[PDB]
């Protein structure tokens, strides 16, 4: 298998946002990662969100645009041209047919398997708030891969 | 009918001519993010994670480790690579004292 | 019957407007058959819910209307019946003559759409050509020159990307028929368990077809121990779809052989033909002893000592003390568990490692297990606090 | 025929999109290339 | 004038299988976006037109409002021409894709291609019918299916969601053959003329 | 009083790491936030900016970059008023800006809160974070 190493700006930035719209438990935030999956570990470097909607009686409803992907990476281009999209993330416990069915629309702009990840809003439990998530196409089912958390030297202190 | 449509069969080929020069150019801007890296050679071992690595320019430093880089090759007398920012070992290189290729090829003809 | 040569000739006719450049043969080719049964190649929309095993008559009328398929009703009644279902028909003078429809009429196309692409939608390209490569060799001259060929069916497998399963187990069917009549059926075993086991919507065939299917099943453990026993097809949906006649429960009856230890008793249900071979008797007594080697850790013993006697498994195994000494060592020399024995003390000290299938055993014991640790909460949770 | 030249001329105008983005990075390419650059010695190709 | 937005609906059925009008099918529906776009944006501002696809290979956002039908053109390529039917999954996206746009606060149409009767199910066509009528959504079906296709839960749905006059839908039954498709989207009321509000 | 900007956990490292590539390299970004003059200065959202030929300097400022990146974060409910730009010098270490001078009092045109965030000793952290 492969592993998963999150820097902690990046777990926090995405729990910034999502009180920052207001957004109650009827609605969950979607957002986008970046970083090298090139190698055997995954690094998660930057992170962005989206303006994800979603109705709550119904799990076949979402909103996703991909006009505010491909703005966002030629924005990232000019920041960091190391940073490629890996994969996206999302918010709330739950996990319906919202969150399953656009993982093959970040496929187009994913070179490698997009990594899913649950964003808890309220810590419960042990550690990790985040949970890495992978999908295989051999029957579909969502594996955890070894999450760590690492950063530089200067990010840590 | 195959007047108009023969213009845009030769329009074709110079869209893939300009697919190439997309990424071509992107890579330009991706080559300038990368930084310098400083080369030095180990000197003296002074413990496991900590390596004493003399710069190209002539002053020492104590230099960490990463888990990219093997520490079997990090011992004294092996060229390696460190870094202009936090003074740390970051990739591995070929030995090479001088690269003056002038004097070591004698242009063979 | 009156069914397709009526209402099957009007169903053809609905789809693209009217007559989709149907050929004015396809009307009269109808009035050959008439009652005799022979649906031959129902071509599409009847041949989904219809299978035919007839020569067809119109093998080289539908050829030039592989462009229409498209815009009749699907592509995929090319890619699995019609011409990819002729294999099915099984006729000893088509056999290597296909390869000018299809192999020769298929490489005049590439991508499969020339000139013609519309939104160009995927799943094409593919199975129309990694499908015929290998049964070229599967019947005729040996299946030595097959697998060279299904290297690179493999390689094409992990690269591309197919959303329907079939097209994957199609890739496996070719390695199964390939150690189908060669030895080392461990690796026949575990194809034939890739192309059907869990998986409802593909591969899908009739009820006899089924019994058929199992019997390949159940002759490829017969020769091996690898994956579990013959207990795993127990809870896959393959011994729930047989009967329990007709030399169809060997696989039902080698399930409590195993606990008796009698080989007297499946001996006298089967023919001469596997019980000629004494590697049907030596692997069967091997999954005997696997029941027992595994109970040096977990089955009955609840205090998990670890301890195996020479005597305990000769009652078990019905055998000497001399015969089970050497039979220990020919179960670890498989790669089945690690760990020795002792001749002195005549004890047995094997560890656990390959899992089973069966449930109910272990399950009060990892509850007891974690019995101990609940008296270990209060002692030092309380010590640890006041400190 | 009519749609078939009003694909490849649609697409060469989308083109024409994607090259007002090389365009915009030959600009900071541009920025990125300015006179005052010093001079080294490349030892190693 | 007409001051409105524009979504394309792209749905894919049993009935859809068919992959020619005159020589092929689906480019017919590529040709008519040219002509909505320029009597539209073109004729007034304050006039996008969007694309949405809520069946065949997966309910998703082709392309959003843009100031060109280029980018919604590039957004139909790649796209199967089969796939399962939900049409209550394909209007509820719509009124999502309906609430973040610009210029807001004005008229809602949607112009669905649907080549399927339409059977699912007939309280949730109802249910669906009503709030759009509070947001003066207009979701506009066009028939393909193979001649005209009627008297099913299609008709239903178009029955019973106008209270008003104008702003909700009109039927448009296209023969299959050599027809041009825009001739009959433009003489009909769907692209100005009726629906202004 | 004056003005002394309060940063959060997660805009004090996005800072650092723009200027994380290079000691003589020199970047640049932008500060986003609604607060008052007198004492209490927040800071939203903050995110880099490109670096033109002159590197950092008042011309190095991209109107057509700056409004889409507020139209990203407007949908994240991010936007907010320009508060200032912050900005990445090389590794002298002698006084703060190596280039820029004059280029805040253009700045006090645009916005009369307008502040300029620098880390002198490029990265250097061990105790605590000097900005």
């Amino acid at each position: 298998h492969e592993k998963v190493t999150i820097a902690p700006l990046v777990l926090l930035s995405a729990l910034d946002h999502y009180e920052r719209t207001q957004t109650k438990e009827n609605k969950r935030c979607v957002g986008v990662i970046l970083g090298d999956a090139n190698s055997s570990t995954i690094r998660v470097t930057n992170s962005f969100a989206l303006p994800f909607e979603e109705d709550e009686k119904n799990s076949d409803v979402w909103f996703l645009d991909h006009n505010y992907i491909e703005n966002m990476n030629e924005m990232c281009k000019k920041i960091n041209a190391k940073e490629k999209l890996i994969g996206w993330y999302h918010s709330g416990p739950k996990l319906r047919a919202s969150d399953l069915k656009i993982n093959e629309l970040f496929k187009k702009y994913t070179q490698n398997n997009p990594l899913l990840l649950i964003v808890d809003v309220k810590q419960q439990g042990v550690g990790l708030p985040t949970d890495a998530y992978v999908a295989i196409e051999q029957e579909k089912t969502f594996l955890h891969l070894p999450c760590t958390i690492e950063a530089e030297e200067a990010e840590e202190i | 009918h195959r007047r108009y449509d023969d213009q845009l069969k030769q329009r074709r080929q110079n869209i893939r001519d300009l697919e190439k020069l997309y990424d071509k150019t992107e890579n330009d801007i991706k080559a300038l993010q990368s930084i310098g890296q400083l080369i030095g050679e180990v000197m003296k071992e002074l413990s496991e994670e900590k390596y004493i690595v003399k710069a190209s320019s002539g002053p020492r430093y104590i230099v960490g480790v990463r888990n990219s880089v093997d520490r079997s090759k990090l011992k004294k007398g092996v060229r390696v690579t460190l870094d202009i920012t936090t003074l740390t070992i970051m990739r591995i290189l070929p030995r090479e004292t001088d690269p003056l290729v002038y004097n070591m090829t004698s242009f063979e003809q | 019957m009156f069914n397709n040569h009526e209402i099957d000739t009007i169903l053809s006719t609905l789809r693209m407007e009217a007559d989709p450049s149907l050929h004015p043969l396809f009307e009269q080719f109808e009035k050959f058959y008439e009652e005799k049964l022979w649906f031959q190649l129902s071509e599409s929309l009847t041949k989904f819910f219809d299978d035919a095993k007839s020569t067809p008559l119109r093998l080289r009328l539908y050829d030039n209307f592989v462009s229409k398929f498209y815009d009749k009703i699907n592509q995929l009644s090319v890619v699995k019946y019609l011409l990819a279902s002729l294999k099915d028909s099984k006729d000893f003078d088509e056999s290597l003559k296909y390869l000018d429809d299809l192999k020769a009429q298929f490489q005049e196309l590439d991508s499969k759409k020339q000139r013609n692409n519309g939104s160009k939608d995927h799943g094409d390209g593919i199975l129309l050509i990694d499908s015929e490569i290998a049964r070229t060799y599967l019947l005729k001259n040996d299946l030595v020159k097959a697998r060279d060929l299904l290297d690179d069916l493999e390689k094409t497998l992990d690269k591309k990307d197919s959303i329907p399963l079939r097209i994957t187990n199609s890739f496996y069917s070719t390695n199964s028929q390939y150690f189908k009549f060669k030895n080392d059926f461990n690796s026949f075993y575990y194809t034939s368990l890739l192309y059907l086991s869990t998986l409802e919507p593909s591969t899908s065939i009739t009820l006899a077809e089924r019994q058929q299917l199992a019997y390949d099943l159940s002759i490829s453990a017969l020769l091996g121990d690898k994956i579990y026993n013959f207990g795993e097809l127990l809870h896959h949906p393959i011994m729930e779809t047989i009967v329990n006649d007709s030399n169809y429960d060997w696989l039902f009856q080698l399930l409590n052989a195993l606990t008796v230890g009698d080989f007297d008793k499946f001996d006298s249900l089967i023919k001469v033909q596997i019980s000629k071979i004494p590697i049907l008797a030596q692997h069967e007594s091997f999954l005997r002893q696997k029941i027992c080697l595994m109970t040096l850790i977990e089955t009955v013993f609840v205090k998990n000592i670890r301890m195996l006697s020479f005597e305990d498994i000769s009652k078990a195994t019905h055998l000497p003390k001399d015969n089970v000494e050497h039979l220990v060592m020919r179960a670890i020399s498989l790669g089945l568990l690690k760990g020795s024995i002792d001749q002195v003390n005549e004890l047995v000290t094997i560890s656990w490692v390959q899992p089973r299938i069966i449930s109910g055993d272990q399950i009060t014991k990892m509850k007891d297990r974690l019995v101990e640790w609940n008296d270990q909460v209060e002692k030092l949770g309380k010590k640890m606090e006041a400190r | 025929i009519r749609i078939f030249r009003s694909e490849l001329q649609r697409l060469s105008h989308e083109n024409n999109v994607m090259l007002e983005k090389i365009k915009d990075n030959k600009e900071k390419i541009k920025n990125n290339r300015q006179l005052p650059y010093l001079v080294a010695n490349v030892v190693e190709v | 004038m007409v001051l409105e937005a524009t979504v394309l609906v792209i749905d894919n059925s049993e009935y859809s299988r068919n992959g020619d009008f005159p020589r092929t099918r689906f480019e017919a529906q590529i040709d008519s976006v040219e002509f909505i776009f320029q009597a539209k944006r073109n004729s007034n501002p304050e006039n996008t037109v969007g694309l949405i696809s809520g069946a065949g290979a997966n309910p998703r956002v082709l392309s959003t409002f843009t100031a060109e039908f280029g980018k919604i053109l590039a957004g139909l390529h790649d796209t199967q021409i089969e796939g399962k039917l939900h049409m209550a999954t394909a209007l509820q996206i719509a009124q999502l894709t309906l609430k973040h746009r610009q210029n807001k606060v004005q008229h809602q149409r949607i112009v669905a291609f649907v080549c399927s009767p339409i059977s699912d199910s007939r309280d949730e066509l109802i249910r669906l019918a009503k709030t759009l009528k509070k947001n003066n959504v207009a979701v506009d079906i066009i028939n393909f299916g193979e001649i005209e296709q009627n008297t099913e839960l299609l008709d239903e749905f178009i029955a019973a969601v106008n209270n008003p006059q104008e702003e909700t839908s009109h039927l448009l039954t296209v023969t299959p053959g050599p027809r041009l498709l825009y001739e009959n989207i433009a003489s009909s009321p769907i692209i100005l003329e009726e629906g202004s509000s | 009083t004056k003005e002394t900007v309060y940063i959060s956990s997660i805009a004090l490292l996005k800072m650092l790491k723009h200027g994380r590539a290079g000691v003589p390299m020199e970047v640049m970004g932008l500060m986003l936030g609604e607060f008052v003059d007198d004492y209490t200065v927040n800071v939203v959202d903050v995110f880099a900016m490109p670096q033109s030929g002159t590197g950092v300097s008042v011309e190095a400022v991209d109107d057509v970059f700056q409004a889409k990146m507020m139209d990203m974060l407007k949908q994240t409910g991010r936007d907010q008023m320009v508060v200032g730009w912050y900005h990445s010098h090389p590794g002298f270490g002698c006084w703060l800006s190596s280039v820029d001078v004059n280029t805040q009092k253009s700045f006090e045109q645009l916005n009369s809160r307008a502040v300029a965030v620098v880390v002198d000793p490029i990265q250097s952290v061990k105790g605590k974070v000097v900005i």
